[PDB]
């Protein structure tokens, strides 16, 4: 079959059951975190920080080292399989810190071209990622801080451009809501089939169940 | 055919090969090489050491059979193999690399008897599968076309002893998987890993062919 | 056990007992000691300062060099097992100012 | 002890060593240095290929024995030789060229029986003569001072089998031969013959020593 | 095996060892390297001038014994060490740092009697447990796994005086933690602590091995 020989492949089967990368930028003790594990199915990679005490059930592993950070990335498959095979539920494994991501892969890598080298190791990282994705079923999700999120062009570029869908938390009695509706302002975007249509792109106490639903069902 | 019997007798008298190395003055290294069939030169002075340290007689350390086999592999074989892409540069699985179409050649054998009499027989051996025997390796699996015309051959292959039987299956199996994985190297570029580095022509040099068939059953 | 070799361990039985830091930032004479010290079980490392008058009971070190900082630092563990081996309970370590950390830090750099 | 039994299984059934190296295919001169015992090595090829072609079993080509001797020659020895001169270049006669005064060393002899016990023996060995085996070449001849000690040690050498002695006493004239003949080449200068060219060192390297004592009667 | 008695004749003479090294000219830094068995050689000056200030006679000064041991280390041991991370920079607990999966090798012991007949008693030696000591020092223990084999090895050792069973138990156990400290060191990259500095690799040379066994009992 001169199709499957290259990667030619039908786009109805595959967008059936994707799982989507979410990336999610937010100002200070905007509960960012609890977004992403608010449905207590989640491994949280936190890089030099604890901030797992939002969450009520999960699985936490520190990151201390770019070469423990390595080690965790590579036996991912691994873990994911005996998380499971323990009855714990992982559907989504979060970054909490992108910022943090620079720091580590800086300190490895010791200029433009230090620079460079630094793009180079985050765009593998998601390459590798994604691939492992496809075959164990699981959602990424990566979190910054708002400085958009801050950090390098080069580094936002692969970010925003991979991330299917980017959003900017905020909150506004005070309530908790994640808008992602286009603005100059700030830069939001969700990806949707023509079909699907998003009548309300801000969700108030928020859930990646939610947003996964509104993206394949109609809002 | 002709093998040194050292493995099984330090076996049965239960002498490790580190104590016989320390003492009989010969490298460890060389002495494990030996204990298997893998070295092709003996040294005199090895054979009397050795002899004199186990009180086993010349006769003894070697095993005898007049029988000899001959194998010869096409110069020109047919072979098609197709990249398949799929990013193998992530997960090294050979399999996402390259796919092989059909690789089928001949190798003929010549089965000489202990009379100058000999005999000759072709035999065609083609691809079948790729069969997975860990995560990380597989073993290229052929099969041989034609083996019912080949029947007699079987008939001298298990005339062998058992030790020289196994000695026979690794020669073949060797020069195989040394063909196969040379022709494959030359048509398929290689590719480095992101993430020590093992490229591409390092794996398919490591991957083992072993030939299925009727006539080789161990 | 992979999961043991690498250090992901599970967050319901971590959040079960988990002791917090608290960080409470005052204006003057809010009473911000007063809120730390209250529960009278707390070891004060109040930094060129007293202001151990408000509270009741616990103990108080001053703290009047960066080296004098590094050693009860360096030696919190012996410390905290000596006075609740006298009975003192202590279940709050307190830092009276960060702004004389950053003063003191400096001098040992500068 | 071992040596291979080559040169006298070809002698009983006649074959010559041409016709064998041509239909083994084994060249020439590695057949013939290996019907000397001269070579170092066998390849398990030669073994099996020879072994065949003349329906022998491995146990017939090679002879064992569980003696095993073994030769330290002094690092200081004691010798003096003094110059000739006699116009040598003329004509080609050692003994114008150099004298030797008086020539002497130990040679320490360990026979190590089948069992881990050894015997240690100790030959003095001096200058005696320097005979003229031909016109122009010579052997210079050393004779054992202390034998009534070291009576024990025929004992045990005349034990072996005739093709076992033999190749001793090769052994033990080759050394004697290089150990001998590199002191004196250091000692004299050479001299070029006027009338290819024959210099002085080298026909010394080519002369032999060969030890006339009790102990080895071959 | 040999020792000199210097710390046991001082101790019963009570006399310290600056007093002893202040008289008898010698630098108190050899004498106290001397009084332990830790110096490989001995000055004659050394010998006589503390065997005229203590009227012992040479005889008391060194202990003898026939008996020699001799200890072969395997080149190629099996070790499996996993990285524990979990911080270990700031608190200095080997543990955190590394842990070792399995670590097993062979130690060969030839025991030499007095007379030339030797005997030879293969130890296999595996990793059991990491005790700790002291809360800032841990020892790894090891078990040689097959003992009931060499039960002889025991009857040779509990022959020797206490003073010689002490010094040959040292001996053993300074090798193997050398040995062992070696390899882990390789494997495990260092990490200098935050807070004079104490690298892990200064950490793990300093840490001791101890073989626990029912062979050795002292
Ligand atoms: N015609 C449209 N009407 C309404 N919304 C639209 C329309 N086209 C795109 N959108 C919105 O934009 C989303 C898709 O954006 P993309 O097509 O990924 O943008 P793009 O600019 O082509 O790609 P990048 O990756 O963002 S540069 C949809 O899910 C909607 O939210
Ligand atoms: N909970 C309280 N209820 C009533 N009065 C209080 C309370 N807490 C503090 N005070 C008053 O404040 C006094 C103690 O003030 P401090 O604790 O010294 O203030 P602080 O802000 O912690 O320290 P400085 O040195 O003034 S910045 C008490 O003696 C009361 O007068």
């Amino acid at each position: 079959d001169i199709l499957t020989q290259l990667g030619v492949k039908d786009i109805s089967k595959q967008n059936a059951n994707k799982f989507y990368k979410f990336a999610i930028y937010g100002k200070f003790g905007t509960g960012k975190t609890t977004f992403l594990t608010k449905d207590n199915n989640a491994l949280v990679l936190d890089i030099n920080e604890d901030g797992t005490t939002v969450t009520e059930d999960g699985a936490v592993v520190q990151i201390k080292n770019y070469k423990h950070f390595s080690a965790v990335i590579k036996m991912l498959p691994k873990i994911i399989e005996q998380l499971r095979e323990n009855g714990k539920q992982i559907d989504v494994v979060v970054i909490e810190t992108i910022q943090k991501l620079r720091d580590i892969t800086m300190d490895d890598i010791m200029t433009f071209n230090d620079w460079g080298e630094c793009a180079t190791r985050i765009v593998s990282i998601y390459r590798y990622i994604s691939k492992l994705q496809e075959h164990y079923q699981f959602h990424l999700a990566i979190s910054g801080h708002e400085g958009t999120i801050e950090a390098q062009d080069q580094i936002k570029k692969a970010v925003i451009s991979q991330s299917d869908v980017l959003a900017r938390m905020t909150i506004e009695t005070y309530q908790y809501v994640l808008n992602a509706e286009p603005s100059n302002l700030f830069e939001t975007k969700i990806r949707h089939s023509s079909n699907i249509k998003i009548n309300n792109k801000r969700f108030i106490n928020p859930s990646i169940n939610d947003v996964v639903q509104a993206i394949r069902n109609g809002n | 055919m002709i093998r040194n019997r050292l493995s099984e007798l330090l076996s049965e008298r239960g002498l490790k090969i580190s104590r016989v190395a320390k003492d009989v003055k010969i490298a460890r290294s060389s002495l494990t090489s030996m204990a298997q069939n893998d070295s092709e030169m003996i040294r005199y002075d090895a054979i009397d050491k050795l002899c004199s340290y186990l009180h086993i007689s010349p006769s003894e350390f070697f095993e005898h059979n007049p029988i000899n086999f001959d194998f010869t592999f096409d110069e020109e074989p047919n072979y098609k193999i197709n990249d398949v892409f799929e990013g193998f540069e992530v997960t090294a699985n050979i399999t996402h690399a390259f796919s092989i179409e059909n690789f089928d050649f001949e190798i003929l054998v010549d089965v000489e008897l202990d009379n100058r009499q000999k005999l000759n027989f072709d035999l065609d051996v083609s691809y079948k599968e790729t069969e997975k025997i860990t995560n990380s390796q597989h073993r290229f699996i052929f099969t041989i076309k034609n083996e019912d015309e080949n029947i007699g051959l079987k008939k001298y292959v298990d005339s062998l002893s058992a030790g020289l039987k196994n000695l026979l299956f690794k020669k073949i199996n060797q020069k195989l998987s040394g063909y196969v994985s040379e022709i494959i190297v030359k048509n398929i570029d290689d590719i480095e890993e992101l993430f020590k580095s093992t490229t591409l022509h390092k794996e398919i040099l490591q991957t083992d062919s072993r030939l299925s068939s009727d006539i080789f059953k161990e």
